[PDB]
């Protein structure tokens, strides 16, 4: 069953260098071409490297030249994109799709099977868990929440009452503060009459920080 | 290299409607285009691969017609789940094909709506840190087009507020904002009237939630 | 093959034989001659040596006509035995040049082969792709 | 490093040792022998020299059976020590020509690299044309 | 008939002539000289031998001024006659490697010829194809 | 004058100098020494000769400590003066291998260049042709 | 003014060899390609070789191969055909003609400018002169002529009065005689009223054997 | 390699007529054919190249049409001089590339004509050589179809006569035969009645000429 596994993504101090891998499974890279396509955080789609390990060949976008180096090892089954001299603007999700080489019709399909891409955050920011502050609700329609604030690097999950509350919830897209740390708020609307009865608690979990937390929202 | 200009930036429309997105190439591409559909959170899904034919396993309401240099993907009768960002790709160049377009994002149109406003004064514990921060909230509204100003003691606050809206909702089909102040404790205590201003294409009079510090 | 010891030991064996011959011939041929003390084989054994290595200490040697023909043949035999061993040592010296000559041609032939081949390929890819702009577009 | 002084100095060291051995063995072995003056080491010191360089002036030398075995060994040791050094002058002169001949590979190879890689730049240029030839003339 | 025996036999003939000259000049030139026994040709014949092969037994030699000039000329002539036969042993052993290395040129050369000419056979092939793809798909 | 005579004549001049020096030093250094007859320069003139060419006739030679240091220096000087002239004759022997090895890289490089080049051409022709099969047929 | 000048034709002992030259005149052979098209004696048209001196290439029909060796020299401006091991059947009229190289729309006009051809005539049969006998006329319409008979090999030219009589003249095609030589009459019709006034002479010229003749024609 | 088959082997027709010759390529020949006209004596003349267009400066009555693999040259309203030997050429292969078709000879046909028969008496000199020769002649006649019998004293002769027709004229469009006898001098004076016998598809009665030997 043909699929693709990008791996290696991570954090890197602007300047430093990374190496992503695109484990291919289901098809022999030998006779295929791997594509590395990244997607800026919250922007559009941009292609980066490329490589037909058949016709011994590589290709690069302009947005990168002296930096990235694409290559593949047909012994194993993978194409490795080698980031280098990473710039703060290289931060994003790097996918690694495929396409048929230059043979029969096959080649007329665009990017056949895409992968799920990784995340490379180029930034001098240092990893830190968030701080969670309650969003004291006030006045059957009330609003309350948490404020996952000051953490790095992306991304974090916020769940309510370990699952209880899941209707009428808004865990917002984190916006990056000028300090170098992301920060988000997750509000949710509840019935007034449940502010003294029902309990409300957000579950904040930061994987890269290896830290998870829960906080109760009490008025 | 071949650049891709993809109109329209973004397009709103109800279901059943007939949507058509164009995409003109910067030069001969030779009917070697492709079309992609991307739902928030998943890697692009291919739809049309030649500008003509469509990848085995695609909804019949998807078509591509090449106008030489001009391309245009068309959804017959927009269904309910065909909302995403559509990317236009060219694969003709000999600078490894791939040159996507800015992409168009098709969203669901719906009756107007006012925004439920809310404001949360800085968390106690926060101040123990050294930087307090206010935070408005326009809840479930429509259209995204909106703007919230701020005011500490009726004096407009500039450049120190970060917004963020949620990706259009599954059923309400409404947008939810979320602005926020920030001021060194010292400063948060230098005043006493943190107000959140709100204007909207669906409000007779601008809703203005706010509060006084300490109470 | 221990041919280098069969061609080296041969000149070594042929050497001894003549180093045993002159000491076998210049002895019995030195009996009854004016100033002929070289009437012994063991003493002539050293005689053929000084003759081969051309040292000629001058204490043991012939004075006859037949005992001298055997001496000059031992003189030349020595020069030949060492003039060859010397040129045989050059086979292991200029022969390492062969290994340096046959190895420099490695890096130089490598740099090329790539170039060339990497071009042949630059054609195939190019051909197919053209080939694709064809049949596939019109059909 | 270059083991040319280790293999050269070795034959030179092995030379001295035998040039110190013969004058060490042919001395104590020349005591109580008819016409044996080579009982002194300093006089036998020069003795092993005329033996090595195969000069054999003929004023200082052995007359014993064991004093001659050590002498013949000094004779051969000399030829071996100089037959190797002279062959070292050749490898040094013929090997230096491999350096000036190895530089000839520079002009001969790097000239073929840039060329076979300029034709590649072309090869495409050509195809590219054809591609335009259709895609520009047809669709 | 041959050119390696005429150039080799020449130095061989020129050798004998001088080996017959010194024994012809250093003889009549050694008559009436202090310690001049070298008054006979047959004895001087062996004289020019120990002179060439530089053995110098020291029983037959000149003492005159002109008889010595002829002697030194026979000394050098010997070194020259064997120094050439030695350098000729090297060119013969190093030249034989050029034959086996020249054959190495056969395996490295003729292999590249047949290959670069097997690709040409191809180059057309693919071209031929494309030709058809058009003329067979369009007109 | 011609350099090959300046580097050859030099070792020839340097030779004479030492063949005049040892006969100049081993003379005055042999006065008042046990068995020192070599007290004349002209007699030592021949002395340094048999020393260089390592002949050692054994009629004229030193017996002193300082007169022997000058002798051994004349022995080595000889080997040096002739070991260099012999390896220089090899330059003209193994140097004809260079012309045999260099007259080889030509024919082999020629056979290639044609093959290759005649291929680049094989492409142009092949290219235009195809190219002619297009645009023209269509327009 | 473009033109070609085939040269070298002649007689060759079966087996022998020849060398034809095709001096170019109006174009640069270099950026052109020369064709060696021959034509059996009285038969049809056959091509033999070709040589695009531009792309350093040569071409040969099968009827010839281990024998002929086309080759050109652009120093001068001529193409040569080295016909070796000539066979009895090789006799004919070797013409040489143009055709543009593979370049801008020119390669489409076939052999746009043919030459005039020479006549290689292989044979073990040797050259001999003819004989010029008159054909006494008799009786404004009378016929007279000569009879170039018993010659070899072809060809022979015959004109009347150096060019005076050219109208109403029939010089017949030689027919090989059972002796091994050719022969043919050159007749002409003239007004009887001028058999005693005007003079009639046939000019004969069998170059292959240097035999010039001028025979007057009186009744 | 590509071969060529050309029909008709030999074509006959008069002026005004419309002539059409065909040639079928033993293989694909992308409109790579040319049309040649060779008037006996000179070398070919390019008429049609590409199989379509015609060499600059060629009669309008000339043209060709491609039938995939079959090529045909057509002469609209055949003129008088357009008579010659026509050659079909393919120039595609890369067996560089010229291969001609066996050919088609178009001889201009017209009405019969008066075969002005004649006969020439063996030259004086000839006899002195030792071999006399008689020679008949059927000046300007149509059609080539003809024969001539020789009679030495009204006795038919066989195996010593040789004919040779001129090729068809450019104007008269008529042929001219040429016969000749051969006998050693001694055998020319062994008879006295040399008469040339003539037959023709354009004569009511076979014309017979002769001459008195030495009269």
């Amino acid at each position: 069953e043909v699929q693709l596994v990008e791996s290696g993504g991570g954090l890197v101090q602007p300047g430093g260098s990374l190496r992503l891998s695109c484990a291919a499974s289901g098809f022999n890279i030998s006779s295929y071409s791997i594509h590395w396509v990244r997607q800026a955080p919250g922007k559009g789609l941009e292609w980066v490297a490329s490589i037909s390990s058949y016709y011994s060949s590589t290709y690069y976008a302009d947005s990168v030249k002296g930096r990235f180096t694409i290559s593949a090892d047909t012994s194993k089954n993978t194409a490795y994109l080698q980031m280098n001299s990473l710039r703060a603007e290289d931060t994003a999700v790097y996918y690694c799709a495929r396409q048929p080489s230059y043979h029969m019709y096959s080649w007329w399909v665009a990017l056949d099977y895409w992968g799920q891409g990784t995340l490379v955050t180029v930034s001098s920011a240092s990893t830190k868990g968030p701080s969670v502050f309650p969003l004291a609700p006030s006045s059957g329609t009330a609003a309350l929440g948490c404020l996952v604030k000051d953490y790095f690097p992306e991304p974090v999950t916020v769940s309510w009452n370990s699952g209880a509350l899941t209707s009428g919830v808004h865990t917002f897209p984190a916006v990056l503060q000028s300090s170098g740390l992301y920060s988000l708020s997750s509000v949710v609307t509840v019935p007034s009459s449940s502010l003294g009865t029902q309990t409300y608690i957000c579950n904040v979990n930061h994987k890269p920080s290896n830290t998870k937390v829960d906080k109760k929202v009490e008025p | 290299d071949i650049q891709m200009t993809q109109s329209p930036s973004s397009l709103s429309a109800s279901v059943g409607d007939r949507v058509t997105i164009t995409c003109r190439a910067s030069q001969s591409v030779s009917s070697a285009v492709a079309w992609y559909q991307q739902k928030p959170g998943k890697a692009p899904k291919l739809l049309i691969y030649s500008a003509s034919f469509l990848e085995s396993g695609v909804p019949s309401r998807f078509s591509g017609s090449r106008s030489g240099t001009d391309f245009t993907l068309t959804i017959s009768s927009l269904q309910p789940e065909d909302f995403a960002t559509y990317y236009c790709q060219q694969y003709y160049s000999y600078s490894a094909p791939v040159t996507f377009g800015q992409g168009t994002k098709v969203e669901i149109k719906r009756t107007v709506a006012a925004p439920s406003v809310f404001i949360f004064p800085p968390s106690d514990e926060q101040l123990k840190s050294g930087t307090a921060s206010v935070v408005c909230l326009l809840n479930n509204f429509y259209p995204r087009e909106a703007k919230v100003q701020w005011k500490v003691d009726n004096a407009l606050q500039s450049g120190n507020s970060q917004e963020s809206v949620t990706e259009q909702d599954s059923k309400d089909s409404t947008y939810s904002l979320s602005s926020t102040l920030t001021l060194s404790k010292a400063d948060y205590e230098k005043h006493k009237v943190y107000a959140c201003e709100v204007t909207h294409q669906g409000l007779s009079s601008p809703v203005t939630k706010s509060f006084n510090r300490g109470e | 093959s221990a041919l280098h010891w069969r061609a080296a030991g041969a000149a070594t064996v042929l050497l001894v034989i003549v180093l045993l011959a002159g000491s076998y011939l210049a002895v019995l041929a030195e009996r009854g001659a004016p100033g002929a003390q070289l009437i012994t084989y063991p003493r002539a054994l050293w005689w053929s040596v000084e003759t081969a290595t051309t040292v000629g200490y001058g204490d043991l040697y012939p004075v006859t006509l037949w005992g001298r023909l055997v001496a000059v043949v031992v003189m030349v035999a020595g020069i030949t035995s060492f003039g060859l061993v010397t040129a045989a040592l050059a086979t292991w010296f200029v022969g390492r040049e062969q290994e340096r000559r046959g190895h420099f041609v490695r890096h130089s032939e490598k740099a090329a082969e790539e170039a060339y081949t990497r071009t042949t390929r630059a054609l195939h890819e190019r051909f197919d792709r053209l080939e694709r702009m064809l049949d596939d577009n019109r059909r």
